[PDB]
């Protein structure tokens, strides 16, 4: 809960009056997307 | 002006591994957020 | 065009532990609406 981590932030059990700056926090990704060319063959890098 | 940094992204930024590894070089972001949070708590006191 | 995930530092307002156990949560630079619509488990829980 907030109020642990300004604990562990302040290293003790006891918290003075006031505001702390504990972390930061970041919206986390919906899913993943792969955009890549629709031309779709075989190479002839095997002849080679 | 006061001004805060957020170690993380500036440095890594979105590359998950790139975070996992930077914490073996210890305490280092933890001394620049206090730095910078002095200075923006000393710009109020001198309006006052 | 690319707009980065909304992200930000966090920040707790408490009063001494001996007053009381309650909290309060600013979301420095973000707009309340979008902060992300946790329902249960959905993102790293930071000072959930
Ligand atoms: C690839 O996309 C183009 C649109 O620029 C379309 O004309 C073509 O038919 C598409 N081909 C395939 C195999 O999807
Ligand atoms: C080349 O020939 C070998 C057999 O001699 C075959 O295994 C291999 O797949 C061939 N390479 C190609 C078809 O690109
Ligand atoms: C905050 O909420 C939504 C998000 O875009 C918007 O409609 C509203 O105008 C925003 N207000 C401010 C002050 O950012």
């Amino acid at each position: 809960d907030p109020l642990s981590e300004t604990k562990c932030t302040l290293k003790s059990f006891t918290v003075e009056k006031g505001i702390y700056q504990t972390s930061n926090f970041r919206v986390q990704p919906t899913e993943s997307i792969v955009r890549f060319p629709n031309i779709t063959n075989l190479c002839p890098f095997g002849e080679v | 002006t006061k001004t805060s940094v957020d170690c993380t992204m500036y440095i890594c930024g979105d590359s998950t591994e790139c975070s996992n590894l930077l914490l073996q070089y210890g305490s280092f972001c933890t001394q620049l957020n206090r730095a910078l949070t002095g200075i923006a708590v000393e710009q109020d006191k001198n309006t006052q | 065009d690319i707009t980065p995930c909304s992200f930000g530092g966090v920040s707790v307002i408490t009063p001494g532990t001996n007053t009381s156990n309650q909290v309060a949560v600013l979301y420095q630079d973000v707009n309340c609406t979008e902060v992300p619509v946790a329902i249960h488990a959905d993102q790293l829980t930071p000072t959930w």
